[PDB]
């Protein structure tokens, strides 16, 4: 459901994603990496469709995480594009692009692509 | 990389 | 560097990207469709690396636009992931993913992939 | 789509 | 294992993929679409690593299917890139690109991307 | 049309693609690394649409190269998916996926994505 | 499209 | 990697 996006989500690798969905389309939160750790947390910002279609379609959304915080800088950023589907088993299905800052000579292989499915379990 | 799994 | 990214940029289709890079790694601005009047402006939010490397490496960044504003709602969102490369001819080279909200049955074809290159025009 | 060029 | 790729695989949508892996790296077979049908079959050709690393790594491979046969022509082609992992539960994990033939004006949105996991069950 | 695709093509990094399009929708040939002597040739196999549309629409096609030959084995394979657009300046515009064989733990970063444009030089 | 599920 | 440019 609409602000059903708000909450704590987990993906298959163990990362935790905590987001707040604002009534007008904003997505703000924290993305924490491996081990849980302490400053394995990074800021994330995104946007979603606050007025999704009234047909059983999912809600399109996307967000970004620059992999720098006050303890680490992995000179890269990841954007996840996908959609939210609610119900008994809510999920956020995404495909992502991780681009690293490179020199021209390495630009051709600066981007990785993958997919993640996040649930609240 | 912080996006991957634990290195454990 | 924040300054370098800040400004107005255009890509090869004629779309307009107006961005402000803040000291904290944040990106905020507006994205405008290729030509097409005024009400074709959408809100964008993103993040960049505020402390890239010395070297001649680009600065990684990404941003998102959900294609809904007060006039239209295309029930889709696009994320651009790429690198800012400064110089006298600064460019932002990206790869993007456009996902549309679909039903369970068309989910398999919900995402498009492409690439855009942006050229800076104003600060 | 607002991400593509002007129409015909 | 090496020619463990040979066989009949199914993906989550119901499509069946039948391939023969030649000792030197070739992949040849048939890809059949929805319902099973009769001429829901398309030809596929690809390549794999016939000498994969001797470390528990998967075998890289990829193949293509042009969506034309003697009954249908969907003016598009799909390429799957991924890797094979054997064992009790062998799988082929892939990401794919489906490009449609378009006019210049529609070239920007000529390609879809997704992911499929194929098993022998 | 098969003829149009058949020939030698180069992309913006300087790699060489030599292909033969057969009447049955098949593509066979060799891919060569950017400059770098003779033993940098790998086998490629693919498929195209042998009956595209009239119109000024491109012809969809795709091919694969597993990066193993008698001299090297990079334990990876690349697939290019795109469209052939004919004319006096024929081009093949593609998007590609390069997957490396990895262990279970690095599978998440096993695939790279990019785009290449090929220009025809010889028939 | 032949790559998708059945239209059933 | 044989898919990238010549080395330095």
């Amino acid at each position: 459901a609409e602000a059903g996006i708000t909450g704590t989500w987990y993906n298959q690798l163990g990362s935790t994603f905590i987001v707040t969905a604002g009534a007008d389309g904003a997505l703000t939160g924290t993305y924490e990496s491996a081990v849980g750790n302490a400053e394995s947390r990074y800021v994330l910002t995104g946007r979603y469709d606050s007025a999704p279609a009234t047909d059983g379609s999912g809600t399109a959304l996307g967000w970004t995480v620059a992999w720098k915080n006050n303890y680490r800088n992995a000179h890269s950023a990841t954007t996840w594009s996908g959609q939210y589907v609610g119900g008994a088993e809510a999920r956020i299905n995404t495909q992502w692009l991780l681009t690293s800052g490179t020199t021209e000579a390495n630009a051709w292989k600066s981007t990785l692509v993958g997919h993640d499915t996040f649930t609240k379990v | 990389h912080p996006q991957g799994p634990p290195c454990k």
